[PDB]
DNA sequence: ATTGAGGCTGGTCATGGCGCTCATAAATCTGGTATACTTACCCACATTGGGGCTGATTCTG
DNA sequence: CAGAATCAGCCCCAATGTGTAATACCAGATTTATGAGCGCCATGACCAGCCTCAAT
């Protein structure tokens, strides 16, 4: 099985299972700690951003691979942002200051 | 070929400001007029700048001086 | 027709697959002797005795 | 399942650690082919269009 | 665009700002073109547009009239993403508590009211009422009335006197109290009482609330009056395909809600009957705690059929969380997975990559590489000749694929070196090829395993592939500085047959003028592969400031050696092909090479072994057939010598000699001697079977036995194995633990019976289930270990410290188990080295000690050299460079930035599923004692009267072979300084009875004592010897227990003798069951017997508790300072432990349990720390009475010798950075100038760095004392609540959380990650270290 | 280097299916009242905290 | 000197927190669908010179 893009999860934006669906494969913890091992920051910031679940990282990626530059911009992921408003809908105010 | 960053490691270390300095010239080779110092034997920007790290005639206080005489040359052209 | 790694034999400690190739090969001599006899085709008595 | 002719003995590595080599006469003979039957439907709904 | 973030509890008018309306109905769709209802679940004009720039009336269509709010139903014309962070509120009419402020662990408005848990629920549930403002009424503020109680107090009093129930009351109450005066009133309760309990509440309470009031936080905010509502998308209601929906269960929670809200109004408008008001009020609170928290309070409301509902604090927590299951770790597109094979064509640089794989993979790369050669017009044409698979797109691919690596990874990721990348090679099929070297690595097999594939996309990306995680990037293991890419069996093999001589072969004694030629002779049939045969050689040697001398001579050695000095590189010497060429040879010349060397004749040499071996093990063809499991001729025989054995001991038992456990034994004993017999046996006949004769009459060389050489090539199988097959296996182990006394007298190669294969099975199945257990608990105890050292990384080059660890061998009292070799390659030392014989300078102090330097040592024979460790860095929130020494896992030293923690805890954690009288001495040496207080007896032995006496025994070299304890009062045969014999008796004691022998000699007499009271009198049967029985506190009467039986030694005169060099007398209190040898009226000798007193888990718990900080079961009691010892009083128990020091005062008092046994005398003096009782040590007290060192050296020590036990090789250096890590927290004792509390627990960077500005300044500083805490506690006690939310106890983090205010810097790893930006540990150390630099500039 | 015609720049006149707006109307959606008598549902560990003792220093009859 | 009271120390009992690899009818009000109609941006058909060439 392989895939380069596909569908999305409905409630977070996030590729789907495997070989049903035309899914991309699961990165783990244990993964990301070998990554932390290692020196490669960029690589995991592009695993976990650009790759699974930035909407407008993933397309300006796609555009910019298409156009033959090799750059990234790292954007915010939407999984935060449901986190974020999961925590807020208690009676708990999470919030992020600019300075 | 660039089998092994040995030497490159050896040229510039810690292994990371290697890595560093390679993409900005990687980079910089890849968009904009930008041309090799090395012969170019069918290979990418990242074996060519590595090749030319290897060699000792690229790092950061190079890239940075020949930055600031093309910004100086640049606002040099306003004629 | 295969080729198999001897380096799993030993290791794994299960000589029944080593004897039922050596049966096997017995069999395959046995079956080879009477598919030449079936091809000579000289009489019965001897299919029979065999 | 079928019976063949083995050998034990390491060739060039291409049985290293459980790996089987396979002569290209079974696959020749299709001693080892299968067949598989998959079953596919189209459904047809009605829409409010 | 952020640096930090910020929790708290959210007010009621901030919940209003934040909802776009308010919900009234709890109609979701009108089943009919499913359109939103009207101020719903999912109301249009509250959350926004359905369609992008679409009315929901139709009016406005188009992006024209973006902006601008219809007036028919009132919808705004914008994108229908903002339905997705809209929020809406729900005005609750009646006061809700919130259930996590209330049910949490610690009650925390419970403990804020000074109110009972238990009388707080009362009042929620309607069932008591709660006084509010009581006046001049007599009664209390928080006084708790029942039904009964409040009518009569209402009959009474009409007025001054209220009283209400539940969260209103609760409400007013909170409201009505005045923080400040309630900390003055405990501020001044602190000062006044004294009490243990009561000091800690109240510094709790304290601490509570001067944070509370720090915080901008309100009392009444903590019970809820609006509540928000989830945006639609994050509960949708999809229709499903085939007509039909699906719902989440808030959807229905916030149904339930509102519907009860709307009958509690209705009721309240129709003036509802006061019992009816209660019971829907009690609705109401119930629905909102199970929408907040499903089954916490009560029983879980089912859901739709038979499952109970899925609330928010639900999905918040568990391992299928937001924070484990959707943030820390993600599905990623440009994947692929497949089956993998060997290819064992490949380099250790390239893989296989099958064509489809990759086209599917590379389609944006060939889209655009084909819009930039012209070939396709539009991206439309390129998909579309990708998809027709014309004969350009493979060539567009083999361009784009030449330089561009991969990531493979195994599903298992253990250590680092889970994921690799490597060099792809487009190849035809649909499997994966990967190198034979690195299937150790990945701990893979070819039986059906599976790895994944992984593109990296960006530049950096690229380059960090290449340039960190390449395969030839890490051949060394970070847990151990060896090779990882050893080969494994085919090549050893193949090696092992080429370099293996024989007696006689083809062309024996030929005079060879090259390895050329070697090969010549060998592949035109006229020599053997291996015969005697001379050949000339050149080498070269490195002896040269880095030049290479050759010189040529002649050797003896044979043609397959000769052949294979072709691969060695020109840089080592010919000896080290000159043997048979095991795999430990083959890795320890490849190690040599390497470090000889450097990387890349490193990998040539490996590359250039493998294909030989190969080969070579091709061109031998060994097998395996059934005549080479040789059956000794012995086997029968020594059975029927057992069975006859067992018959005759059946017969013994029989007759009434021996006893069933004692026949057990022998016969047990009996079928072990039988079976290592038939062991030896079969080894001896089968390890030199092969014989031959050469030129003459007979010789005897090594066999030539297929599977022999297969076990002595160490490629496959061992001894047990052999034993298994050609032999009898041996004793099985029944399934409740013990083992069956009849073995298994059957091999392999023989025909086994149902019997013994039954008996088999248990052991298998036992066997099956412990591997199955042992990866689950390894798992968890890796996750603990790594997420309590993930923040650790190097800052600083060096920390300018002085102190540091002493390193010394390991002694077990016999062989060394750890030579210092080992312990000391890689450090550096603290302090600068000394001449063995103390006369010069040797190497200096700031040196890093490579092999040379180790070399150096061993020459030297160096005893001890002391070391640098990270538990003693000076480096503030990281460690040094220098402290921590140099990464084992490459040759230079340690570069700044890298991540230590996670490699010592991966480490760590990888090999956690391979784990489940007389001193006689062995060498000749040196007797040597240390901290002895030994004395001249009668007889000239030296008897021993110190507790902590060791005895060792040093060589010519001044090493330390042997290290034993001496027990008290036990006979010694030698001194100090003799030389000795090996296997000669030295020390002799009775281990059942301890003796109560004294340093002084003359008269014994009988005072204080009374027959019957004290002692007994009693006549032995057999001996006939006459001793007094002390009898103890229990068994004597309770006038006797004031008067011990005091025996003091006298002298001639009457008078106390006095102790050589002292003067205090030496009077012993004997405790109970005293036996004394000698009766009075017989003058005794010094060193005299007197008196006589009669007398481990497998797997690794042992490491789970030395890891987790767990107390002993029976802790040994310690000495708490060093002085003389006081019996105590019998106070309700055995004795009271209290220590005269020689000027301070004695208040320290200890509760001795009588059950105990105890050591120390009535006048021994004892020191800090030492022993009093035996046991198990806690670590606790260790380290208060000892320093870190001392307590990290135990840690140390016990994680080695497990490791060592189970056969793993790991660094220290690991296990020491988890120790740091688990000694990060310190109390304080008293603040000299710093405001800090008597008993706060904080941070010691913070303490430390707040003393050094006030030394700095004229000021004075505090005092602290260690802690130690576990690892999971460490973890969760962290100053970032993210990090301790993301672990475990996510509820109770979140509340505490938002309580006290806490502001979160990202200042991590994990933080970094779950925010989604570079972390500060590879190449984004830069980027952060410049965003620091710039902030505040 | 002019004066005799074609191609191409300015506007004529409605023209024609489309879309927004008015109005009718039966189907759909809401609220409302019923009077023989019917009365209470239906696994194994580790840790902290609360409540009941257990002495052990203070005071007592 | 023995008594028992009110405090810390100790111990029994409850609680939460962990645990792996891809019914019935009645009446009154509302609304969506077919009724046509005004009105129009844009389809198909002309129709005057300024702009673009030729012979003498
Ligand atoms: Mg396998
Ligand atoms: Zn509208
Ligand atoms: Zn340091």
């Amino acid at each position: 099985h392989a895939r380069s893009t596909g569908s999305y999860s409905l409630v977070t934006q996030q590729p789907l299972g495997g070989k049903a669906q035309f899914g991309g494969q699961r990165f783990g913890e244990m993964e990301v700690w070998a990554l932390e091992a290692y020196g490669a920051a960029y690589t995991l910031q592009e695993m976990l951003t650009v790759k699974s679940d930035d909407v407008n990282g993933r397309t300006k990626m796609y555009k910019n691979i298409v156009d033959g530059n090799h750059q990234m911009e790292p954007g915010m992921p939407e999984s935060f942002n449901v986190l974020l408003k999961e925590i807020r809908s208690l009676g708990i105010n999470i919030e992020l200051e600019d300075e | 070929a660039r089998v092994t960053v040995q030497d490159a490691v050896e040229k510039i270390g810690n292994r990371f400001d290697l890595v560093l300095v390679a993409a900005r010239r990687a980079r910089q080779m890849q968009v904009g007029g930008k041309d090799p110092l090395v012969p170019e034997e069918n290979d990418k920007t990242t074996v060519i700048a590595l090749r030319e790290i290897e060699e000792g005639l690229i790092n950061n206080q190079i890239l940075d001086v020949r930055e600031r005489q093309e910004q100086q040359e640049q606002e040099a052209a306003e004629l | 027709d295969i080729v198999l790694n001897p380096l799993g034999v030993p290791s794994r400690m299960n000589i029944g697959q080593i004897l039922e190739t050596h049966l096997g090969m017995a069999a395959k001599g046995i079956g080879d002797k009477i598919n030449a006899m079936l091809k000579q085709q000289q009489e019965v008595a001897k299919l029979r005795e065999f | 399942g079928q019976n063949m002719r083995v050998a034990f003995m390491p060739w060039n590595g291409y049985n290293f650690e459980d790996s089987i080599l396979v002569s290209e006469r079974v696959v020749q003979e299709d001693r080892f082919t299968t067949i598989h039957i998959q079953e596919l439907a189209c459904v047809s709904r009605d829409t409010k269009l | 665009e952020f640096d930090a973030i910020k929790i708290a509890l959210a007010s009621p008018d901030m919940i209003r700002s934040w909802s776009f309306g308010e919900v009234k109905k709890p109609e979701t769709i009108n089943y009919r073109t499913f359109k939103p209802e009207r101020d719903g679940l999912f109301c249009a004009r509250i959350f926004g547009p359905v369609k992008d720039y679409e009315c929901l009336c139709g009016k406005y269509k188009r992006l024209k009239h973006r902006g601008v709010i219809c007036e028919k139903c009132g919808v705004e014309v914008t994108q229908t993403k903002v339905r997705r962070e809209r929020m809406g509120h729900i005005e609750l009419a009646s006061p809700t508590a919130h259930i996590w402020f209330l049910k949490s662990l610690p009650s925390r408005i419970g403990l804020l009211l000074d109110m009972p848990l238990r009388d707080i629920e009362r009042v929620l549930y309607f069932e008591s009422y709660v006084v509010i403002e009581g006046g001049m009424t007599n009664l209390e503020r928080q006084q708790i009335l029942t039904e009964e109680q409040y009518l009569d107090a209402l009959e009474e009093f009409g007025d001054e006197f209220d009283a209400k129930m539940g969260a209103e009351a609760i409400q007013a109450l909170l409201k009505s109290m005045d923080l400040e005066q309630e900390c003055e009133q405990l501020r001044e309760e602190l000062n006044e009482t004294n009490s243990e309990t009561k000091r800690k509440k109240l510094t709790k309470r304290i601490k509570l609330l001067e944070a509370f009031v720090q915080s901008g936080n309100k009392p009444e905010w903590m019970i809820l009056t609006v509540l928000p509502v989830l945006p639609p998308d994050l509960r949708p209601l999809v229709p499903l395909d085939g007509g039909r929906f699906a719902t989440s269960d808030l959807n229905d929670l916030y149904r339930r809600v509102i519907n009860r809200n709307n009958r509690l109004k209705r009721l309240l408008d129709l003036a509802a009957p006061d019992i009816i008001v209660r019971n829907e009020k009690r609705m109401l609170q119930e629905a909102v705690d199970a929408l907040l928290d499903n089954g916490r309070r009560g029983r879980a409301i089912t859901g739709s059929n038979k499952r109970p509902l899925k609330s928010l604090a639900d999905m918040i927590k568990g391992k299928q969380g937001r924070f484990r299951q959707n943030l820390l770790g993600k599905r990623v597109d440009y994947s692929g997975r497949s089956v993998i094979t060997v290819g064992p064509y490949l380099r250790l640089h390239q893989c296989g990559l099958p064509k489809k794989m990759a086209l599917e993979l590379f389609k944006p790369f060939i889209y655009g590489k084909l819009e930039l050669r012209g070939l396709a017009t539009t991206i439309k044409a390129a998909k579309k000749m990708v998809e027709r698979e014309e004969a350009v797109v493979w060539d567009i691919l083999d361009e784009v694929i030449r330089e561009h690596p991969v990531l493979l990874n195994r599903a298992p990721t253990l250590h680092r070196l889970g994921i690799q990348a490597f060099e792809p090679v487009l190849i035809e099929g649909k499997a994966i090829q990967l190198h034979p070297l690195v299937c150790a690595a990945y701990n893979a097999d070819f039986d059906g395993d599976q790895m994944a594939v992984h593109v990296p996309l960006t530049l950096e990306a690229q380059l960090e592939a290449r340039a960190l995680m390449m395969s030839t990037n890490n051949i060394l293991s970070p847990a151990n500085g060896e090779p990882i890419i050893v080969p494994s069996q085919d090549v050893v093999l193949g090696l092992y047959y080429m370099t293996r001589d024989c007696v006689n072969a083809k062309g024996e004694g030929m005079v060879l003028t090259g390895p050329k030629e070697a090969e010549r002779l060998y592949r035109s049939g006229l020599a053997s592969l291996h015969a005697r045969v001379k050949v000339r050689i050149t080498e070269y040697e490195k002896d040269a400031n880095g030049e290479l001398v050759a010189k040529t001579s002649l050797k003896d050695t044979t043609v397959g050696r000769a052949i294979l000095w072709m691969i060695v590189p020109k840089g080592l010497p010919y000896s080290i092909v000159n043997q048979a060429l095991g795999k430990k040879a083959i890795s320890k010349m490849l190690n040599t090479c390497y470090r000889i060397l450097g990387l890349k004749p490193t990998v040539i040499f490996a590359d250039q072994i493998m294909y030989t071996g190969f080969a070579y093990a091709a061109r031998s063809g060994a097998s395996v057939g059934i005549d080479d499991m040789v059956i000794p001729e012995k086997k029968h025989e020594i059975i029927s010598e057992a069975e006859a054995e067992v018959a005759e001991i059946q017969e013994q038992f029989q007759s009434g000699l021996v006893t069933a456990g004692e026949r057990y034994n022998k016969v047990i004993d009996i079928w072990a001697a039988a079976n290592d017999r038939v062991s030896k046996a079969m080894m001896d006949n089968l390890q030199t079977e092969t014989v031959i004769n050469r030129d003459g009459q007979e010789e005897k060389q090594v066999s030539f036995n297929s599977i022999y050489m297969m076990a002595d090539s160490g490629a496959r199988g061992s001894a047990a194995q052999i034993r298994q097959l050609a032999g009898m296996r041996g004793l099985m182990a029944k399934p409740d633990g013990s083992i069956i006394e009849t073995p298994i007298t059957a091999n392999f190669r023989e025909g086994l019976n149902v019997l013994q294969y039954f008996i088999s099975t248990h052991g298998a199945r036992k066997g099956l289930a412990d591997t199955a257990l042992k990866t689950a608990n390894s798992g968890y105890l890796t996750r603990r270990l790594v997420d309590v050292a993930q923040d650790l990384v190097v800052t600083e080059d060096d920390c300018g410290t002085h102190e540091g660890i002493m390193m010394t061998p390991v002694i077990e009292g016999g062989d060394v188990k750890e030579p210092l070799r080992d312990r000391v390659l890689g450090r550096v030392t603290a302090e600068d080295v000394l001449k063995p014989g103390t006369a010069d300078i040797l190497v200096p102090r700031n040196t890093l000690l490579h092999e040379q330097w180790c070399d150096l040592l061993e020459e030297n024979s160096v005893d001890a050299v002391k070391v640098r460790s990270v538990v003693s860095c000076d480096t503030d929130f990281g460690v040094c460079a220098h402290c921590y020494g140099r990464d084992l896992a490459r040759g230079h030293i340690i570069n700044k930035g890298e991540a230590i923690g996670v490699i010592a805890a991966q480490s760590i954690g990888e090999p956690g599923t391979q784990l489940t009288s007389s001193i006689q001495v062995k060498n000749k040496g040196s007797i040597k004692l240390s901290n002895v207080k030994s004395v001249v007896n009668s007889s000239g032995k030296l008897v021993i009267t110190s507790r902590n006496t060791e005895l060792k025994l040093i060589d010519e070299f001044g090493r330390t072979k042997e290290s034993y304890k001496v027990p008290y009062g036990a006979v010694l045969a030698k001194g100090d300084g003799e030389q000795v014999a090996g296997g000669e008796t030295v020390a002799n004691w009775d281990p059942h009875t301890m003796p109560v022998i004294t340093e002084v000699s003359g008269f014994v007499r009988f005072t204080d004592m009374i027959d019957g009271q004290t002692i007994t009198r009693q006549t032995d049967e057999l001996t006939g010897l006459s001793s007094l029985v002390v009898l103890d506190s229990a068994e004597r009467t309770a006038g006797g227990k004031d008067l011990r039986p005091a025996l003091k030694i006298v002298d001639a005169q009457g008078n106390d003798v006095l102790i050589p060099g002292t003067d205090m007398p030496a009077q012993y209190f004997l405790p109970g069951k005293a036996i004394v040898q000698l009766e009075d009226g017989v003058q005794i000798s010094s060193g005299d017997t007197l008196a006589r007193i009669p007398q481990i888990t497998g797997g690794l718990p042992r490491v789970a508790d030395l890891f987790e900080a767990r107390r002993p079961k029976e802790p040994a009691i310690l000495a708490e300072i060093s002085g003389i010892v006081s019996f105590g009083k019998e106070t309700k128990g055995k004795r009271r432990l209290v220590i005269t020091p020689v000027d301070g005062s004695d208040p320290y008092e200890e509760m001795i349990p009588k059950w105990r046994q105890l050591n120390v005398f009535e006048g021994e003096r004892v020191e800090r720390g030492d022993v009093i009782s035996d046991g198990p040590e806690a670590p606790h007290d260790i380290l208060r009475l000892r320093g870190v060192h001392a307590v990290t050296r135990y840690i140390v020590n016990e994680v080695q010798d497990v490791y060592r036990l189970q056969g793993v090789k790991i660094n220290d250096k690991h296990i020491e950075v988890i120790v740091r890590q688990m000694l990060r927290k310190a109390t304080i004792v008293n603040a000299g100038s710093s405001d800090f509390l008597e008993g706060e627990q904080v941070e010691y960077s913070r303490v430390k760095i707040a003393n050094r500005e006030l030394e700095a300044n004229g000021k004075v500083g505090a005092t602290y004392s260690r802690d130690l805490l576990g690892i999971t506690k460490a973890s969760l006690a962290t100053e970032s609540f993210i990090s301790a939310a993301s672990f475990q106890e996510t509820t109770r983090v979140l509340t505490e959380a938002a309580v006290a205010g806490k502001r979160d810097e990202l200042r991590g790893l994990k933080e970094n990650v779950i925010v989604g930006r570079l972390i500060p540990a590879g190449t984004g150390y830069a980027y952060h270290q410049d965003r620091m630099r710039r902030r505040a500039a």
